[PDB]
Parts: C-alpha cells; structure tokens; sequence
C-alpha cells in the first residue's frame, strides 16, 4: 500500500580514504516485506546488517542498513530498494553532500 | 525532560509454510533497549542497551514468556481476522501493537496508550481516559465488545499507570549515563553552486540525542519555506540523529539566511550563517 | 517490562 521513502548517506562526514558507514533508510512503507542491498560499484555488499523492524504511527515501517565502507574518488555507492510498491527495484545513489 | 517507554510488535502471516514472523523490540525515548525475533535463534528477550543487561535471569524469563505469549496472541489474532474480515487462507497479513506511557519531568504519569492496526489501518484503541475504546470499523466494533466483557482496559490501564511507569523509572535511572544526557547537534553549512549566480546552503544537524529536532531558515529574519528541502530526521546508527534543511539563494546574496536550530540539548537555539 | 497479553480480538 505504502512506497519506501529513501535515504542513503554516511553516518560520519565523508573524506575520501576514511572508513566511514554506509547507510540506507527506509521509511514510510507497507507491508513489511522489503529487499534493500547496498551496492559498491553496481556491486551487491555481502556484509549489510539492519536494524529490528519497528513502526512510526501511522503504522508505517522503517529500517536502516548499513555496512562498513570507504569513500574514495572513483568507487560509487548505492542503495537498491525493492518493494510489492515497485515494478522494479529503485537505486539511489549516495552523494556525499546529503 | 518528559521521558516515554514504548513497546512495538509486528506479526506477519506467512501463508506458505509454517508460522507468522513475529518482531517485538522496546524503546525508552529514542533508545532502543530489548528485542525478541522469532527469527533469530535465542528464542529470548535479549538486551540492546549495556544498561539493561544488568537485569537478572527473573527478568529475562518472565520478559521472554510474555512475549511469546503476545507471538502467540498475534498469530491467532490473525486468524480471527482473516475470518472477521472473509479474507482467503491465501494471503499474507500483518497485526501490530504498540503500547506504553510517558511521564512528566518530575517522572510522574502523564498518559498512556495502546493501539492496534491490522493490515496497516486502525482496528482498536484504548482512548486516553484508559478506560474506552475506538474501534475504527465493525469488526473492532465486535473486538470492543469483547474486551469490554474481558475487562481489558482494566488491565491496561494498571499496567500503564503501575508498572510501565516503574520500570520506566527503573531504567532510566539504570541509564542515566545516557538516558538523561543530551547530544546537542554539532551543526555546519555547506554551500553547492547550483549555476554562475544561483546556490544551495545546506543547514546540517549531526550526532544529536533524542530525535526531536527544528531547524528553519529565515531570509533578513522572516522564516522562509519557499525553495527549502527539510529531509526526515534519520539515525546515525551510533544511537544519534541526523537531519538537514537546503535553501536555494541567489549567488552573492547568501548573508540574508539564517539557519535556525531548536534542541532540547540547546540551552538557546542556534542561528548558522554562511562563511 | 512488557505487559501481559491481552484477550485475543
Ligand atoms: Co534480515
């Protein structure tokens, strides 16, 4: 019924050769069942955790991701999010100034 | 300041094979301190705070009993619905719960509450006053008549009063060290060039605790909200917040806006400039 | 702590 609302960034401010977090939130969605990768370089990452399923009150979802990772120049990071609210999976990609 | 305890449950019928997935996790403010996911293979309450930990082995059994039960009491919930509502055998659908209490500066109750939603939407709540209900549709409306006959909001309302504001209490007192600090947001402004004469200021709130945040940009001191983006406040993931708010300015004229930023850790609140 | 479970729907 509900679309995720997407947000990828750094739990850190980034520098580029600085071991940051990479993490994708997604809010505001319904039912429960979502698919969230984060992507390095078009790249499924192995190692994402996530959060414990909660819910605002409107009874909407949400759920961070996150992993380890180092911004540098040339590597670009993602997030892949699907969800029974997209005919197909939708990347956003991270950008160090949001 | 004013502190809450919460509890959320979510139970999501799996039709296909086996039983519903259950989720259980438990807040103080905007810190989260227990879970139980049916899931994970402990099959028990377990600490996501150091300050709970503490608790003793009474503690984790009868938390983790009762949790099972509420696992329980959704799955068959979820029967009963799928019935009330005529729906087929075939789908997966979701109940959710949350309840608890808040209390005052001086940690006295000040209100209580208990909802549930079935599929996403409204079914039942405990009114305010702990004593009624508002059931949003008609097979609530038999739900409300039920637990009328069961004195249900009896027993919610002593929990509410009696031991969630306890505990609450307890733990707050247990986690002071962080459950009564404040993290004011460490702020800054960062400018983008958008075109040779247009630019965004991007007003940053970082690291702050609890959530509850304002941040708005004024033009020559009157609040602007035309041209601004204000993002959802969102988790850090280190137990601190995050949120920011950008404003598009004509090159050169950027001295005109003021960032404005309100935070219970801030004694007064914060006015940024561009550099 | 969390509440005992109430009556089913
Ligand atoms: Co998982």
């Amino acid at each position: 019924q509900r679309t995720p609302k997407i947000q990828v960034y750094s739990r850190h401010p980034a520098e580029n050769g600085k071991s940051n977090f990479l993490n994708c939130y997604v809010s505001g969605f319904h039912p429960s069942d979502i698919e969230v990768d984060l992507l390095k370089n078009g790249e499924r990452i192995e190692k994402v955790e996530h959060s414990d399923l909660s819910f605002s009150k409107d009874w909407s979802f949400y759920l961070l991701y996150y992993t380890e990772f180092t911004p540098t120049e040339k590597d670009e990071y993602a997030c892949r999010v699907n969800h029974v609210t997209l005919s197909q999976p939708k990347i956003v990609k991270w950008d160090r100034d949001m | 300041g004013s502190h809450s305890m919460r509890y959320f449950f979510t139970s999501v019928s799996r039709p296909g094979r086996g039983e519903p997935r259950f989720i259980a996790v438990g807040y103080v403010d905007d810190t989260q301190f227990v879970r139980f996911d049916s899931d994970a293979a402990s099959q028990r309450m377990e600490p996501r705070a150091p300050w709970i930990e503490q608790e003793g082995p009474e503690y984790w059994d009868g938390e983790t009993r009762k949790v099972k039960a509420h696992s329980q009491t959704h799955r068959v919930d979820l029967g009963t619905l799928r019935g009330y509502y005529n729906q087929s055998e075939a789908g997966s659908h979701t109940v959710q719960r949350m309840y608890g209490c808040d209390v005052g500066s001086d940690w006295r109750f000040l209100r209580g509450y208990h909802q549930y939603a079935y599929d996403g939407k409204d079914y039942i709540a405990l009114k305010e006053d702990l004593r009624s209900w508002t059931a949003a549709d008609m097979a609530a409306q038999t739900t409300k008549h039920k637990w009328e006959a069961a004195h249900v909001a009896e027993q919610l309302r002593a929990y509410l009063e009696g031991t969630c504001v306890e505990w609450l209490r307890r733990y707050l007192e247990n986690g002071k060290e962080t459950l009564q600090r404040t993290d004011a947001p460490k702020t800054h402004m960062t400018h983008h060039a958008v075109s040779d004469h247009e630019a965004t200021l991007r007003c940053w709130a970082l690291s702050f605790y609890p959530a509850e945040i304002t941040l708005t940009w004024q033009r020559d001191g009157e609040d602007q909200t035309q041209d601004t983006e204000l993002v959802e406040t969102r988790p850090a993931g280190d137990g601190t917040f995050q949120k920011w708010a950008a404003v598009v300015v004509p090159s050169g004229q950027e001295q005109r806006y003021t960032c404005h930023v309100q935070h219970e850790g801030l004694p007064k609140p914060l006015t940024l400039r561009w550099e | 702590r969390v509440a005992s479970p109430t009556s089913g729907v």
